[PDB]
């Protein structure tokens, strides 16, 4: 079914950088919008980017100007290209599906919950 | 010829012969008895008439109409994908009308179980208009036409007509029209009907999206032999007025000299789809762009025809621009965006401004040494010599043909809603029970039938070279709960979206 | 930024109890609110979507109700299954998306 | 020469009442964009565009060009007292000569229920009136309509414009002006022209 | 009248016999307006397109004194001569020499399948001086894009997948054309004017004081001509900023691009250049031109970049001002309000004008040195498809004719290996080649 | 990117003689087509020599039309909309051709 | 016919008729000399031999050989989409195939520069095997057919066959065969090459998915 | 993926072949047989079907 499979993550020094990846199977990953959010250890979950089918991008404020997201389609993964990575980075992140999806010819109305997810991978600066 | 003999057999198929397509479509139809057998005076204070821009004024009548003026009456949604991904274009060319197996029934009352049974003797009245001398309704997109799954019944749509109005009483000049005055063959149980038609002629639909903007037409590896005004002024100062000049090329390319420009635009306002983004406040009709008509505003809907965003703005949409399509099972007021299908026309981006956006900018005075260059926006813009444009896409659901309104002249007549524009198009189909007196006393009375329409549609075949694949309307290979375009598991048949015409692609 | 508290930051049941978590918002998001539950290590998974849907494959006893700035996540016929952090976020105002500090149940 | 003949007939119909008023269209349109209220209430509804409302209905055709004219009245003390004859003229500049706009595009000469007002020089004088072509021409003493000046947002609210002239776009039907007057003219020899037929009435002719 | 010009190219090879992707990106411009997409490939092409090609300016003399009108009616086209050249550098020095058995391939696109590059007003034509050799042009095209990528919908052109001819040094090429009927290019100034080819209102207040309210009417005569009615007003206008030759009265900031009028299409701004046919300048001013609103040609030895006004012929379209408006003038002016007792009748000005029914216009005129035809997009829908910069347009246009080198490789080695071979021989041609125009006068 | 054909190995007897890695099996395949350069001596001395050439192949293919009666909408092999640095099936900027992925032939249907 | 004459054209395109479709494709290529102009004897044992599953016999060729059997040689990823989504079915049937446009040259090392000249009296052997004599290798998936991208110039791939072994050794059984032994048309730069195939019947290749 | 994979190497060992006159021949691609079941996606038979090189792949492991 609809999997959700993130590589990256581990050990990196403050000010360091990072790259996640999300490989997705299942589904036709090139009509969805995909998300990263991210649960420090010991704490709530919080999100952090989003990209849409057509290339719609938010970001946390938290966040902004530091990561960058992108999507390739021919690979079937999104990714997050995490810059300037502080101590506060430090959390599980996780990939997870956007279920809106209209077609081709008419505008998708997002829906902005996540139905799938990633079983996450760790990032710990230090 | 016989109550027990059949007048007609069903067809639906299509066949796919070269360069045509011929479609076939069979409906059963119901037809109630509408007003009683009267003709009514209408009008907006019946209503209660609370708005000048929604004042009208007009007459129902007790005829019925038959309404095959949609894409999906015709194709399959296998046949369009069909259509779509192999043809650069297409246009109808005969028609072919049938309408048989006519059943009259009698309804009776008695206390509370009614009865029902065949009355073999009545008739029903129908005729066409091919003289054009009735208010044409079927260019209007309305609901009432022939089911797009063949399994389903519907019940004929009521005709009526609207006429010159001041508020909602009438004009000297206003008409009204008895559809008793015109010849109509009666028809039996074992009578039928057909008649046959010739679109005239129209240019071809562009099934295509161009693989080329209006703007990148040039070769990127050469100069222009044109120069363009690269600096006014040697640098900060005083008194450093000069002229300099450059070849246009290919580092800069928006000063180059073209001989085409977009076509023309109606701005539109653009509305987001994420709901907190938008304004809070009701700026839905108050923000409209509109045209008014003897004092009366109407909405510019769709208007003329522009692309629906930026190239990666998925979210915005014009708020008028795209026609609005609901999904199986929508209701009729107040419905979430979630219940809607909105097209958006992204594809003609290439040659035709943005919906939302201005056409340009002009200059707005003279300069000098006391005054500055000052520029203006162009919200809207009319037609200038050397424009191109693309005409507004079809949908599997949309509407085919318009009439083209009789009048002194026209511009491009093409139908804004899309389409194919004609002064005769194919003619309005009125049907009527003949009321059976029980005089305003009569037997409760109605019929039904099997209706099956024909039409012939020329092809224009791909010719591209291009080398790598093309975009394809495909449907989707994962599991789920329901097959698309499919009945449910109670019966019900759903379009689940709005299929457009252009995947194939040509140069510019 | 809106802001959301679960009442019940930590709850206490048994199986077969009846059990019930609140969120409340600063500012209203109408009807679009959504719950997920996250056992400890897992990723959480969706449970109801829009306030008082409710997702497919998840179990019937879950339920929700709600509009404007109060919604409420009840639990009936609690299992063994189903102890675990709760988590309301709100799909309204975007971006971004807010999510509940969470709820624990025993 | 071979011409179009003139049409001598006025529309029982208006553009925007081309409808069957019994039935509702298949299309929607935006009816709210707020819930109510106040603060934080956004939303989009939707709904079939049909018989109650006729405004908002989608349609395959649009009225005609317009240039405006400046309305005059027949009764004198409601006029502005002030010289307004030529200050207040629609006019076109040709090589820095300014000519009056006389008689203008075809455009109705007023409102239905107004038959006071006239345009300034809409009108041949020998005062006559257009008002037949009112059913698919904009009236001359008013706007053609409004356009969107702005993007909105949480932050700026929607913007609309008086769209004073607009030249031809795709779709538009009008009629052209009627013959009471001249008969024929000559359409100049040039490049290129459109619907040559004549501004004060009659057959444009190549020869 | 038929013309008849020969001219002798060179032909080198480009890109290393190779199709490349190029976009701003390689190039690396940043902005978004300039951004674009495409391909180079190996192949040149002829493009005869500027009239000076065909017209010396003896018989241009004698072309635009005597007749109202011209347009052309058939092509011929000879490509013959052909030798091919191979360079060998030894040390120091190159020797050239003959490769007898190489070939050149060339052919027409008859079908109109590929990007239609010769409308673009480009260098690289047939020489105006009939003893001049030139270099043949590099092919390339763009396809869509957003920013510096491709997107789905782009397409790429293999012109090795087109049939061709393959020439060696005895083997020739022709063929023949016929032009599709166009309108005669008028070659003439209107000697009246728009203007100067029933009641109106005189007066509206009878003299000075409160309640001085009427309605006068006087006959239109040749006394005041400004309030006559007329039949027909002149064409459409997108106002252009005016610009002085003397730099003293321009005012003093860069104003080049930012008051520019311009175009945007899916985002990005086009200069709008030169567009809408209009006139240069009002009667009495020729120190005025319009910024955008004119073709402007280099002199003989003009530089690339930031020349002064004496390097370059900027043309003036004066001629049509009968019939056209002033780029830079307003159309005219309009009512934007309603008067009343209480309110003063407002006008303002337009600064741009769709087509009305009644206009009449000129187009722009055409140059010893300026293009001859366009091709007209395909399109659903155009309005008067002649082209901005001046010419014929035209739905099937003369097609293009394409050319390259046939690759020759060097020795491969001598065990197999599956790469492609990236090793060849360097080497050129050079020939002869004729273009014949047949023109109909009025 | 797959064979076309493959020979029949000459045997008494095969069953269901088309070929395991895909494609049309013939007894009487296209023919071998051989070719070398004749040796010039300059005898195991000769000129060090290499030719080149143009070659042309045409084949003829039949066509086997769908003639479904299907409702729903086929499965197609499509280009993907979105932005990409390169086009598929295309050149990159040094000029290298790629093939991307495999295709295969298999999309619309049939009943069983 | 002459020196200077060129001997054919180049003819590059898909033709979609009805129930037919023709593949046209031309490509360049270069034919160098292989082993010396010697046959070789070649087995395992002289690359060393390892392996008893690996073990072979054999013989290298100074001949070459064009292949064109795979699918991307006749259509581009156009026309194979144009092909797999409106058909259940194809099969080819004729074969038309034309060797053209020759050109040999003569390489010269003097000290450390090469030299290469055209030598315009030099031939080219070319020949089919139509009584199917030869060992045929061209179904066994191997590289060296014609690239898939027209304007690619290609190296044409070296002809070698196996026969029976022991081990690396022949056996009384093995068979050796000298492709000069064959009658072959010669060539110099004005002539060309062609012949033509009919393709025996096969069923249509079944390019469609059961829905059941 | 690959630990889902046995810590061993059974490339050449674990492959199905077929013998003749005494050579062990691989199995590839074998008869012709659906690579994997409905919702399997990240297996594959080992010398079931043709493997094809990307643009530009080296030629050992
Ligand atoms: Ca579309």
């Amino acid at each position: 079914e609809v999997q959700l499979v993130e590589s990256g993550g581990g050990l990196v020094q403050p000010g360091g950088s990072l790259r996640l990846s999300c490989a997705a199977s299942g589904f036709t990953f090139s009509n969805y919008g995909m998300n990263w959010v991210r649960q420090a250890p010991g704490k709530g979950l919080e999100w952090v980017s989003y990209i849409s089918s057509g290339g719609t991008i938010y970001y946390a404020d938290s966040v902004k100007g530091r990561f960058t997201i992108s999507r390739d389609n021919a690979k079937n993964s999104v990714y997050l290209q995490m810059n300037s990575l502080r101590a506060e980075d430090t959390a599980v992140y996780y990939c997870a599906r956007d279920p809106a999806y209209c077609g081709d010819d008419c505008y998708t109305i997002p829906a902005h919950y996540f139905d799938y997810w990633g079983q996450g991978t760790p990032v710990t600066v230090s | 010829d016989g109550v027990g003999s059949s007048s007609g057999n069903w067809h639906c198929d299509s066949q796919w012969l070269g360069d045509r397509v011929i479609t076939t479509s069979t409906r059963t139809w119901a037809l109630p008895t509408y007003n009683n057998h009267l003709y009514k005076q209408i009008s907006n204070s019946t209503s209660g008439g609370s708005s000048n821009d929604n004042a009208y004024f007009g007459y129902s009548t007790p005829w019925g109409y038959f309404d095959f003026n949609r894409f999906h009456c015709h194709f399959s949604p296998r046949d369009w994908q069909r259509l779509i991904n192999n043809n650069w274009g297409f246009r109808p060319k005969r028609l072919n009308f049938k309408l048989f197996n006519i059943q009259v029934k009698e309804v009776t009352d008695n206390n509370g179980v009614k009865t029902i049974a065949n009355n073999l003797t009545s008739t029903v009245q129908v005729f066409t208009d091919s003289d054009y001398q009735l208010p044409y309704v079927l260019g209007s997109a309305h609901e009432g036409c022939l089911p797009p799954f063949p399994a389903d019944v519907f019940m004929i749509p009521q005709y009526g007509y609207l006429t010159l109005n001041d508020g909602s009483q009438a004009v000297g000049r206003s008409s009204f029209y008895c559809l008793e005055y015109f010849p109509s063959q009666m028809l039996r149980t074992g009578n039928n009907f057909q008649f046959s038609y010739e679109f005239e002629n129209v240019p071809f639909h562009s099934s295509y999206a161009h693989s080329q903007s209006l703007d990148r037409l040039m070769n990127p590896l050469i100069d222009q032999y044109l120069y363009y005004l690269s600096k006014t002024i040697n640098g900060s100062g005083q008194n450093q007025q000069t002229l300099k000049f450059s070849v246009a090329g290919p580092s800069n390319m928006a000063v180059q000299g073209r001989n085409y420009i977009p076509g023309p635009s109606y701005r539109q306002q653009r509305v987001s789809t994420t709901v907190t983004q938008n304004n809070n406040s009701e700026f839905a009709w108050p923000g409209a762009s509109s045209w008014a008509l003897n004092g009366r505003n109407s909405l510019m809907n769709p208007g003329p025809a522009m692309a629906s965003h930026k190239e990666g703005e998925d979210r915005f949409f014009p708020l008028s621009g795209s026609l609005i399509f609901g999904k199986q099972g929508t209701g009729r007021d107040n419905v979430d965006a979630d219940k809607v299908m909105i097209t958006n026309e992204e594809e003609i981006k290439t040659t035709n401004p943005v919906a939302t956006e201005s056409y340009g900018q002009v200059a707005t005075n003279h300069q000098s040494a006391q005054a500055q260059a000052q520029t203006g926006w162009v919200q809207n813009q009319g037609i200038l010599p050397g424009m191109v444009w693309q005409d507004r896409d079809v949908y599997l659901q949309g509407p085919i043909w318009a009439k083209i309104p009789h009048t002194d002249g026209n511009f491009h007549p093409s139908p804004l809603m899309g389409g194919f524009g004609m002064k005769h198009p194919p003619p309005q189909i009125l049907i009527k029970n003949t009321p059976v007196p029980a005089l305003n006393s009569f037997i409760t009375q109605y019929s039904t039938g099997q209706v099956s329409v024909e039409i012939e549609w020329e092809l224009q075949k791909e010719n591209s070279k291009r080398w790598n694949p093309e975009i394809q309307y495909t449907s989707n290979y994962y599991k789920s709960n329901n097959v698309e375009f499919a009945v449910n598991t109670e019966g019900v048949y759903s379009e689940p979206r709005p299929i457009g015409t252009r995947y194939l692609t040509r140069n510019l | 930024d809106i802001q959301m508290t679960q009442s019940p930051s930590s709850l206490s049941a048994s199986v077969g109890d009846r059990v019930t978590i609140t969120c409340r918002t600063s500012q209203s998001i109408s009807r679009y609110l959504n719950w997920y539950q996250q056992k400890p290590g897992k990723a959480p998974k969706l449970l109801i979507y829009a306030a008082s849907s409710l997702q497919s494959g998840v179990p019937s006893r879950f339920t929700g109700s709600g509009s404007g700035t109060d919604f409420t996540l009840t639990i009936s016929s609690l299992q063994p299954e189903d102890f675990a952090t709760y988590y309301c976020q709100q799909s309204y105002s975007i971006p971004p998306v807010t999510f509940g500090q969470g709820t624990r149940v025993d």
